[PDB]
RNA sequence: UGAGGUAGUAGGUUGUAU
DNA sequence: TATACAACCTACTACCTC
């Protein structure tokens, strides 16, 4: 007794019966259905009765609207019930509900009490249930790798997420405090209103006839009241300001330019060299700047074979949705500890080679170490314009309601 | 501290009415939607190319296993998946000799060489299509690696009206005849023999062979006219459109050509996914905004196509783009749109540098996590970690799409769900999903093919003539 | 170009004042 | 007409993995 007998309405339920028979045969079982194993020129009813009585260890019954009141299916079910009574096996008959149009009150009473297997929603979940029931009932199976692979595929097809919260670290540095107000200086004097615009110690750019800065008028004296408007930062961050003097969007552009210039100038004074890219600028630490390239045990700067790679941060301030700094991570290869390579192709290829064995943990650890080293106090660092802007050294966090378990 | 919502993974409909999330799992367990009886292939190239193609076709029939099947399901054989025959006994071979290839391959210039090689490869196709009595479903053009290497716009010889790209020009010159062709490389099917330094192959397909078989089989089955899968959770009469702009380079004055891809649900419960073509042109250099007349023409053509396909007008029309629509083109769009139809214009970009790192685990962020910034903005992680396959879809920390509703009013969650469902209709490959929506990607393919030539007047809408 | 992903290199446009 | 930049746009490779 090792056969799995499948009963169905022959001219109406062939697709599912053939699918299930082939899937079960492919999993190492031995099935019997009249559409694949009944011989030609044989007395078919006596053969079916003999198979049910002496060969089947399980009796799968495809219960649908067509086969509910089919005479052949009823005869086979009756013989199966008698054989189950003889065998004293409670789980001999397993109905498979493949039709959603068969009401619970319309199923024939012989199988109403039996616990069926749901195939209406999905045939793969039903096959998983069949496999679980067969494994629990110790149905005989004779398999070698193909059956295991198909079994694993069937089990894993429905794998999904679990509702476990998780915390994600981003690369956005939020802004805590802004200066009291944005300063517009209507000088127009002092060398065509500071014609350099690119050499003053404090960040400032020229407007129509004014200079926009957070610094005082008596702070650019090395390279060089009537200051009007003086818009506050808090009122303009919410975008509640208007009028033809300057558009609100242009104000936001002006201030974000101011933070970008301040970020460049502040840590350009940190005695750290930089790298020039196609559109931005990135800044990497030297080999000898760290003792010894293990800031918080993070291995900031190393070597691949004989070329030294350095971790670099490229930052840019943005105001959408709320004022933060987006900073990105790069890898720069130099032959010596403090040098540079003009071969873009070699640098790119070696960067891609280095980035193939780092992964999320190493990326986050090195990013956090670099952002902690750039800090100037316990939990932030300040940018100078005689005013200061505090930028948190801890990137903002995100909370998710779902995750996985490796 | 911010909150991320999760978008449930969409399902795709396979045979027997059965839905799944993985194309490979559904194709292995159930099979394709429609039944075509067989594929008759026409092979072009040298005798070595024919031998390589025959060897690969023979290798395809038997099941192929990956090194790790928990991530890449094994290929069970072409007939065991697509219940149709694609054998080497039904090959109509057209011969291209090495002398003919080398006559123009090693000659000077970059535009003349590619043009001559494409002509040599395409005249055989046209003649066998018109002057032969054998029916060929797909034409498989086996290209030697020398032609592939030496037919690039920026290629340089190793010291001894049309685009310089072999593939795009080849597909553009074949548009008037509607011949679905697949361009194969010798090193793609014979990777084991193209060694580089010490017998190590240039491309290592040893642990990938199953995935390569899956991709090639899916592409061949789609080009032959088969439907491998369709979206199961498509909404009501809403129609999705996607615009992509391309440069026509130094062909005839600075011009920008816009091409569209269109998807919706027909009355037969299937999915209609084609392209709106006739690339609408803008003469201004550097501007990627359609002029009002051309925008009205585009919307009128798309609406007429929808009305002919269905019978009424769509309830709402979503528009995707990599750019932001201006007021003039949107007013032109609305001038044609009927009152009952709601116009929504959405901008999808992959430029915002927002990387999320897991605090403890070594894997990346779950795919489908969405950061709703506000009513008309969101960050969607279309590429990330998939629990079903114990590996991520990217290598480093993936970049998320920045989806922002530019024009009109619509639910941001519904837009994110629609985009995540649209990312499942890539018939050019057999993968789980891709980061970009398939509408934008296929519009990209259509545009980059149609911009390689100027003789095309009425391009076909179907995708098998481009992809 | 079997297919995706991540980078790098270049150029262009709009707006803001000279 | 050039500067300078904020904010967006495409075109073309090289590399790694499925
Ligand atoms: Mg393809």
């Amino acid at each position: 007794r090792n056969k799995i007998f499948i009963s169905h309405a022959t001219p109406d339920d062939n697709d599912f019966t053939r699918w299930l028979a082939l899937k079960l045969i492919g999993l190492g079982y031995e099935v019997w259905c009249d559409i694949l194993f009944l011989d030609k020129g044989v007395d078919f009813w006596s053969n079916i009765e003999k198979v049910i009585r002496e060969d089947t260890c399980k009796f799968l019954l495809v219960s649908s609207s067509y086969s509910n009141q089919r005479e052949g299916v009823l005869k086979e079910l009756a013989v199966a019930a008698k054989v189950k009574k003889q065998l004293k096996d409670d789980k001999f008959i397993i109905p498979l509900a493949i039709d959603e149009q068969l009401s619970y009150d319309d199923i024939n009473i012989d199988i109403v009490r039996l616990n069926a297997i749901d195939f209406k929603m999905s045939w793969a979940r039903g096959l998983k249930d069949i496999l679980e029931a067969f494994e629990k009932q110790k149905v005989p199976k004779e398999v070698a790798s193909k059956s295991n692979l198909l079994y694993q595929q069937i089990f894993l097809h429905d794998k999904s997420v679990i509702e476990k919260e998780e915390i994600y670290d981003s690369n956005w540095l939020s802004i805590l405090s802004f200066p009291e107000e944005l300063r517009f200086h209507e000088y127009n004097w002092m060398l065509p209103k500071r014609f350099d615009v690119r050499e003053l110690t404090f960040p400032a750019v020229r407007y129509k006839n004014y200079l926009c800065t957070f610094a005082w008028a008596y702070d650019f004296t090395y390279h060089l009241k009537s200051k009007t408007i003086r818009i506050p930062t808090e009122e303009i961050l919410s975008g509640s300001y208007d009028s033809n003097f300057i558009r609100n969007a242009e104000c936001k552009r002006l201030i974000v330019q101011l933070l970008n210039k301040a970020f460049e100038l502040r840590m350009k004074d940190k005695e750290v060299q930089e790298y020039e890219m196609s559109n931005k600028t990135a800044y990497w630490l030297e080999k000898g700047k760290l003792e010894k390239d293990k800031f918080e045990k993070t291995m900031l700067v190393g070597k691949q074979k004989d070329k030294n790679w350095h971790f670099a941060i490229s930052g840019a301030s943005k105001l959408y949705p709320f004022p933060v700094l987006m900073i990105s991570s790069h890898i720069f290869f130099t032959a010596d500890g403090k040098k540079l390579i003009d071969s873009s192709s070699v640098q790119h290829s070696s960067r891609r080679r280095q980035g193939k064995n780092w992964w999320n943990n190493t990326w986050r650890t090195k990013l956090l170490a670099f952002i902690k080293y750039l800090s100037d106090d316990d939990t932030s660092f300040y940018l100078e314009m005689e005013e200061k802007v505090f930028v948190s050294n801890e990137p903002v966090k995100f909370k998710g309601n779902v995750s996985y378990n490796i | 501290m911010k909150e991320l919502i999760y978008i449930e993974e969409p399902k795709i409909l396979f045979a027997h009415g059965q839905k799944c999330t993985d194309a490979r799992d559904g194709l292995a367990l159930f099979g394709p939607l429609n039944n075509l009886y067989g594929i008759k292939s026409g092979v072009i190239g040298t005798k070595q190319g024919l031998k390589i193609f025959r060897d690969y076709l023979d290798h395809i029939q038997k099941p192929i296993y990956n090194s790790n099947s928990i991530t890449r399901p094994m290929f069970p054989g072409f007939e065991a998946v697509f219940d149709c025959k694609w054998e080497s006994t039904g090959i109509t071979f057209k011969e291209v000799t090495n002398e003919d290839i080398g006559k123009f391959l090693y000659n000077s210039s970059t535009h003349k060489r590619t043009y001559d090689l494409v002509s040599l490869f395409i005249d055989k196709i046209i003649s066998a299509n018109k002057n032969e009595d054998e029916n060929v479903d797909v034409w498989f053009v086996i290209v030697p690696d020398e032609i592939y290497k030496y037919c690039r716009p920026n290629s340089v010889l190793p010291k001894e009206n049309y685009d310089a790209q072999f593939h795009d020009q080849f597909k553009a010159r074949l548009l008037k005849h509607t011949i679905p062709t697949q361009i194969f490389r010798e090193s793609t099917l014979a990777w084991r023999d193209f060694k580089n330094a010490f017998g190590l192959p240039i491309r290592d397909f040893s642990k990938i062979e199953g995935h390569l078989a899956w991709t090639i089989s899916t592409a061949a089955f789609y080009k032959a006219g088969g439907k491998p899968w369709k979206l199961s959770d498509v909404r009501n009469g809403v129609c999705y459109l996607g615009l992509v702009y391309k440069k026509v380079e130094k062909s005839k004055n600075p011009r920008n050509a816009c091409c569209a891809a269109q998807m919706f649900l027909d009355n037969g419960d299937g999915t209609v996914f084609k392209g709106e073509v006739g690339p609408w042109y803008n003469p201004k250099n550097g501007q990627y905004h359609l002029e009002p007349k051309e925008a009205k023409a585009l919307l009128s053509q798309s609406l007429q196509s929808y009305k002919e396909q269905i019978g009424e007008y769509p309830k709402e029309v979503f528009i995707h783009a990599k750019t932001r629509f201006n007021h003039q083109e949107w007013d032109a769009f609305l001038e044609v749109t009927p009152k009952e139809t709601n116009l929504v214009g959405v901008t999808i970009s992959k430029t915002k540098p927002l990387k999320l790192y897991k605090t403890e685990g070594d894997y990346t962020i779950l795919r489908g996590n969405a950061y709703v910034v506000n009513e008309r903005s969101a960050f969607l992680w279309t590429v990330g970690y998939v629990p079903k396959i114990q590996t991520a879809l990217s290598m480093e920390v993936p970049n998320p799409l920045f989806i922002e509703i530019n024009k009109g009013e619509a639910d941001i969650k519904q837009v994110l769900k629609d985009i995540l469902s649209l990312t499942k209709l890539n018939y050019n490959a057999c993968i789980f999903a891709d980061g970009e929506p398939v509408t934008l990607r296929f519009a990209d393919k259509i545009g980059e093919i149609l911009t390689a030539s100027t003789d095309i007047k009425t391009p076909p809408l179907a995708f098998k003539y481009y992809i």
